[PDB]
């Protein structure tokens, strides 16, 4: 996988980009042939639903392969704890990534808390 | 209804203390101590207000939130409260989560108008949950 | 590192406001702003020592914590803080809990036990973690 | 896992979505909108399945599933799942070729009828874990 | 020519008169699912179809062997059988079949009512013109 | 590449009075690419039951581990017969039975066209 | 236009296939009587898909993948009746094999025509001219 | 000859033997539109057998699957199976054969009576070629 074509893409077209990670099937080794790409990006501001899903579509072409781009700044606690445990970091400082982290495992833990009776009703 | 109840209590308890600690505000932007008394009755108003969300969420199996945010999206989505007041209950998560550190990422004007006009809302969430 | 030193920082500050809010204890129990203030400051040395047990624990690799408890246990695991200390965090996270939460169940004296003795636990870990 | 956890509740949701839209069965046959819901939430369920099917087989280290069907095959022969349930399950995974592709519903009723205990079955046992 | 192509284009036709007709002005679509998941199945039934005459004339006039769905609306870019924009556009589309199912992104499936349905009848006359 | 074997002796075992069997898709071509969808035509005695026939492609569909289209020719639309008398390989059957449904589909597709000729030049501008 | 020629064609060949076949007693036996009978009877199918193509062309239904699919969308269009629509497709196989083709036996379903469903034919022409 | 070809074959020996019973004399029969319906119907069976020939050979040897039963004689005739001119005459009589069913008022009867006298020989010429 070319993780310097995704970087370059990326920074062309997301302003003020902070963190990069490749997270799914790809970052572990699980990659199979009809395989989705999954990336997974914080900036300094949101990405708008519609400009994220045209720029993870140009990804998809350069790529050859369907991409799932996830604006962490506006994804869930459950996802950010996704990409935070399973994904691999491809560009932005160790700084940023470090910070990302204990933000994410801090509100997820909380999450845990607070969800543990509707997770209990569900699993049986 | 024993826990709902327990929680609308623990919410109008919150808000009474809120108005008692800030008063006519002139202080409060000077005193420590009446800015960490709350934040504290601002994150037990919220903190009291997702564990209403998620007991309705649990009652009426409506879905797993992905998030504390997550839990007036559920009740939004299933019509049980109107959508602005969904929004506004989000943005007093957000105030919780920067407000669990320490006041340095502070922003009291923040603090200072959900005292002013949206104090509001937790009373407002309460009279849809009443209707049952 | 820079997230352990700024944490440190919060933990200190916190220690140092609690000390000034409760001074001689005479007003404590009578004052209910001053019991806001002193909880607070308690929850904010909290999650930065379960900020800094998260972050020890994914830098070291020492596992992902899906709980506040966890990341303290881990730790001790790996021998990186004594085992009684691991314990008596993990009573202080509980004390948290019960002091935001469900404040109406709390007792005070617990509280002031904390705050005369139990408040060089987070002084303890400061040290332990500061030795790299 | 929050994977496991999530695709349960897609499964269970969709379940839900499924015979809420088909009912009794009267109105179902002359509404498009309800026929393409039902489709749509069945090949959710099939999906939601594949992916707990190959997060298991990965976690649990069993092999490298070559295909839909043989992420089942993989947790029938590691006796995860019986061999009907699997045979079943891989029978699902031929419903999302039959609505995108024209290619020239009674085959959706007789799933909505019988096959959607199917799912149920299949939630039950991962979540007896 | 081929009974593929004709009924391939006969199907967006319907598949989008079916999009538009449940759609209507946007109000009711939001509140009821079973109108969204209608306008999701005929976008990928739109989808498909597109790949499908985009294969049949790539084997047809010996294009070469599209290496995927995507590869397919290259090979005829290539040839100047369909026009850059309408390539990447077409192939904009082909991530569209992965939206409804892993997921749970309804301003989305919006947009390409309101501005990509264009795309497929772009196709459909590019295509008829033999 | 595609065990043929294996589609004529399942299609044998689980239709009663089959007469015909044909492989119609890019298989039959050559033109098969990777993730493929396994093309069937068959003619029995009697017409199957839509049922039986999906649980039936089903089965070789698991057998075969690709997803499987099994044509009823009975049943089928007089364009898709057309294709199958076209692309069409067939794997089992007379000579009789092929010829027979062979010249049955062209002559009823040759009269379709008579008819919908004004149609398909109306959609196609 | 096309349609009203088609309509008129249709009663023609009714009243032809009446005057031709009046009596049982004549059918069976000979020859030029039968030929006269399916030939307007093929020519009445023919006129009706005729007919049914011209408002699948004009209204835009769809295209027909066979010759029944001309009353088929007809019916899914709500142009004509489900009944009407399966007794026509049921006529299209009288078309088929029992006229163009030298057949044997299939004189017994062809008599069953002629006096219990030449109506068929004409509820449709009538629906049609009705719209 | 297979089997197909054996029995289409003996379908135009029947009804070229069939048009001859119904035209003796034929005065009667410009007269009598029982004549002309029993004469139009074996005509268009002799024509369908010589299409379901054509067509059998053109997929047995590989031509092409015709869309029209006019594409079924050019491509006989362009694999020099049988001869343009024979092509042009079998071409010309499908050509009466949809003007003789579907277009009854507007047929020449004059072409018809030509046909049967002079080249029904056409038919027979195409079972001689094909044995
Ligand atoms: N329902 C879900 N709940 C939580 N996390 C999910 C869910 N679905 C997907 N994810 C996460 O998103 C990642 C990528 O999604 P997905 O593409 O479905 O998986 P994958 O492992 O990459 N398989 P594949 O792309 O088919 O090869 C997963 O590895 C999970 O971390
Ligand atoms: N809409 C249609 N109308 C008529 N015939 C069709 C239509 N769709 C498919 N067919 C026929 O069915 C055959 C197989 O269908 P399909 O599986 O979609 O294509 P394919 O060529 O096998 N491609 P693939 O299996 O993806 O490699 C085609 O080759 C056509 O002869
Ligand atoms: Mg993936
Ligand atoms: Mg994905
Ligand atoms: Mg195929
Ligand atoms: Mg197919």
């Amino acid at each position: 996988l070319n993780e310097n074509k995704i970087i370059k893409l990326l920074r062309d077209n997301i302003p003020k980009l902070q963190l990069i990670y490749l997270f799914g099937s790809y970052s572990q080794g699980t990659q199979h042939r009809n395989s989705d790409i999954d990336i997974a990006v914080l900036a300094a501001d949101t990405l708008d639903n519609i400009a994220r899903w045209e720029l993870a579509q140009k990804l998809a072409s350069a790529l050859d392969s369907d991409v799932d781009l996830v604006d962490l700044r506006s994804a869930s606690t459950v996802l950010c704890q996704q990409v935070v445990t399973q994904g691999k970091q491809l560009w932005g400082t160790q700084q940023d990534d470090e910070l990302f982290a204990v933000k994410t495992i801090s509100m997820y833990q909380h999450l845990q808390a607070e969800r543990q009776a509707i997770i209990d009703d569900v699993m049986a | 209804n024993d826990i709902i109840i327990n929680k609308i209590a623990t919410i109008k308890r919150c808000i009474k203390r809120i108005q008692q600690v800030y008063g006519d505000g002139s202080q409060f932007k000077q005193d420590f101590t009446l800015q960490d008394s709350v934040i504290l009755n601002l994150q037990r108003c919220c903190e009291a207000c997702i564990d209403i969300a998620n007991h309705i969420n649990r009652q009426q199996q409506l879905g797993i939130p992905q998030s504390s945010r997550d839990s007036f999206t559920l009740l939004a989505q299933n019509n049980l409260i109107t959508q602005p007041l969904s929004d506004n209950l989000k943005k007093m998560v957000g105030l919780r989560n920067i407000a669990v550190h320490d006041a340095q990422e502070l922003n009291l004007d923040i603090v200072v108008h959900v005292v002013q006009h949206h104090l509001e809302d937790f009373e407002q969430f309460i009279d849809v949950i009443k209707a049952e």
